[PDB]
């Protein structure tokens, strides 16, 4: 792997060697790479028309809908050329048939710009919008007119005409099904009632079609039906509508459904009660004002009263509904607190039912996501002792939800953070930093970082819990998100007193923090760790130094800062590679010059006798080859396989580099 | 600080 590996893929596709494309991926690297014009090897392969390249590029796992600087997709390039048997291979594996660029045109906008035949047949079968125009204002049917070719434009307007007919047949059927919701025949009513609800179970656009047909007022009136079977199916339909976007939720609200749903919370029929809770929970998944409409309808006292229900299944639904309400802003969260939910929620944390336990943890987690006085209300209700006890639960999902609730509480002020510490949470949190579950690892790491962002007393309690050795050890985790959050935690701890800052460095963190900063790219953090005493020449078990990393990643600023602090310019890893090797292989010209300026060995050979000229000549880095020769690179050096840099440029097809080498020899 | 809210549709 390397920036050398995915170098000629870009021009192998633009040329058209199935073989060279094949060997460029054979070892395994980046299937879709970068480009000056944001392109990928899939784009140029479909532009030139090499079918043997677009198919091999996706069977290994790439991306069919890659965008450039203008938004062009492989489908957009497969339609400008007119290649059919290259279009459907993209349509087969999920490609944007209506993908939009910065121009606004579509593949069928440009398929009719040149007037292409059979490629329009397959995009229309896959649902290509012919009615959506670009930003110029000329539809695909219109661009075929201006081109002077009305061959497939007739097929464009028929599909558009058939699209207009089918959308009006749907509106005709939907309106008649809504009419049948008023039928005195209950069989005809339920047949229409189930049909509409089933349609409303589909996508968000099918929900809008049911709304646009005027079904909501009839469904709300059916909520007072004496037929409980009709009432249940009407609840099911409204619940399906309320599962869509916020606009569809608001239409259910504006239809006056909430007062009927609140009243249905007192139903003795537990199936109807479960459906009403279903509908209210979906409405409370909306925005803050839609959650408030549920509150203003008086749903909270019934929900809090449902928390004492003997039916454990109904109890899970009421918890689900309360959890969504508490997902709103502080005004909505405070309404749940004022309704008296916290005493019942804390009591439910002692339930032997693990499913009720998770649903109760969710509600507390969202209530604890509010302001400091809302968090304090959770603390005052006695949730912390139960939450800490749940950290020793064998169920990893209950453990993950308890960590989430503790993280939300620890996001408040120092008084709330100190309450978490006083409940004995830090030992369990520090112990969970050794969990094999990586999701539990991050959740415990999130909680510690919020605690570590408190006062010096809260920082000191984190240190006294033995967090520093485990946090330092997490800096070497393969997960970079864990490295970053453990870095943030150690930075918050370092922002305390000078003694606390010294304890982070006596734990040996500067060695691994410098390694992280050398890979990420921001040089001021590299300056920070160096200034604070990080050894610039410390190598890994592989012998990789910070100067190796930035040269491999291409961070010129970090490379210069490290060299200014006495970094060994010719440091070797266990393979004999110097930073000059890594920069000449990845193709970073400026870094190669800076290293040579600071005395990097131009003719250093690794274990297998590879010199930097071998890597640059192998990878097509023409400018780097020229720079190496200026500094006295040996043109006649041979690796252990008897290959000169001129030989490697020939075995890779880099004729421009081969010409320079054969005459510089 | 890190105040995360979670919604669930059904």
């Amino acid at each position: 792997g390397g920036s050398c590996l995915g170098k000629k893929l870009l021009e192998a596709a633009r040329a058209g060697q199935d073989d060279e494309v094949r060997i460029l991926l054979a070892n395994g690297a980046d299937v879709n790479t970068a480009d000056e014009t944001g392109f990928t090897p899939l784009h140029l392969a479909a532009w030139e028309g090499h079918l043997g390249i677009v198919e091999v590029l996706l069977k290994n796992g790439a991306d069919v809908n890659a965008n450039d600087e203008r938004g062009h997709t492989p489908l957009h390039l497969a339609a400008y050329t007119g290649h059919l048997e290259i279009v459907e291979v993209l349509l087969k594996n999920g490609a944007g048939v209506n993908a939009t660029d910065v121009i606004g045109t579509a593949p069928l906008h440009l398929a009719a710009m040149w007037g292409h035949l059979e490629i329009v047949e397959v995009l229309l079968k896959n649902g290509a919008d012919p009615k959506a125009q670009d930003k110029f204002g000329k539809t695909p049917k219109d661009l075929a007119k201006d081109n002077g070719h009305e061959d497939v434009a007739k097929l464009i307007d028929k599909k558009a005409q058939e699209e207009e007919e089918e959308e009006e047949k749907k509106k005709k059927i939907l309106k008649d099904l809504v009419k049948k919701l008023s039928s005195p025949n209950e069989n005809e009513l339920q047949n229409a009632l189930w049909t509409l609800g089933n349609i409303a179970s589909g996508g968000n656009e099918q929900i809008q079609a049911v709304i646009d047909a005027g079904a909501l007022p009839a469904l709300v009136q059916l909520l007072s039906s004496p037929n409980e079977q009709i009432l249940q199916e009407a609840l099911w339909a409204l619940s399906n509508i309320a599962s869509g976007g916020n606009e569809q939720i608001q239409a259910v609200i504006d239809a006056g459904a909430l007062p009927a749903l609140v009243q249905l919370l007192s139903s003795p029929n537990e199936q109807i009660l479960q459906e009403a809770l279903w509908a209210l929970s979906n409405i409370a998944s909306g925005g803050n004002e839609q959650i408030q409409a549920v509150i203003d309808a008086g749903a909270l006292p019934a929900l809090v009263q449902l928390l004492s229900s003997p039916n454990e299944q109904i109890l899970q639904e009421a918890l689900w509904a309360l959890s969504n309400i508490a997902s709103g802003g502080n005004e909505q969260i405070q309404a749940v607190i004022d309704a008296g939910a916290l005493p019942a929620l804390v009591q439910l944390l002692s339930s032997p039912n693990e499913q009720i336990l998770q649903e109760a943890l969710w509600a507390l987690s969202n209530i604890a996501s509010g302001g400091n006085e809302q968090i304090q209300a959770v603390i005052d209700a006695g949730a912390l002792p139960a939450l800490v006890q749940l950290l020793s639960s064998p169920n990893e999902q209950i453990l993950q939800e308890a960590l989430w609730a503790l993280s939300n509480i620890a996001s408040g002020g120092n008084e709330q953070i100190q309450a978490v510490i006083d409940a004995g949470a830090l030992p369990a949190l520090v112990q969970l930093l050794s969990s094999p579950n990586e999701q539990i690892l991050q959740e415990a790491l999130w909680a510690l970082s919020n605690i570590a962002s408190g006062g010096n007393e809260q920082i000191q309690a984190v240190i006294d819990a033995g967090a520093l050795p485990a946090l330092v050890q997490l800096l070497s985790s393969p997960n970079e998100q864990i490295q970053d959050e453990a870095e943030k935690t150690l930075l918050n701890i370092a922002n305390g007193s000078e003694e606390q800052q010294k304890a982070v460095y006596d734990a040996g963190a500067l060695k691994y923090l410098l390694i992280i900063a050398a890979k990420r790219g921001f040089a001021d953090r590299v300056r920070l760790y160096l200034r604070l005493g990080a050894d610039q020449n410390t190598a890994d078990e592989t012998g990789f130094t910070p100067l190796h990393l930035a040269a491999w990643e291409g961070h010129l600023g970090i490379v210069e800062v490290l060299l200014k602090n006495g970094a060994d310019v010719n440091a070797n890893d266990e393979r004999g590679h110097t930073p000059l090797h890594l920069a000449a292989y990845t193709g970073h010209l400026e870094i190669v010059e800076v290293l040579l300026k600071n005395g990097a060995g131009v003719n250093a050979t690794d274990v297998i006798g590879t010199a930097p000229l071998h890597l640059a000549a192998m990878c097509g880095h023409l400018e780097i080859v020229e720079v190496l020769l200026k500094n006295g690179a040996d043109v006649n050096a041979q690796d252990k396989f008897g290959k000169t840099p001129f030989d490697l440029a020939i075995d890779n097809g880099n004729e421009d580099i081969a010409e320079v080498l054969q005459k510089a020899a | 600080k890190r105040k995360r809210k979670r919604k669930r549709k059904r």
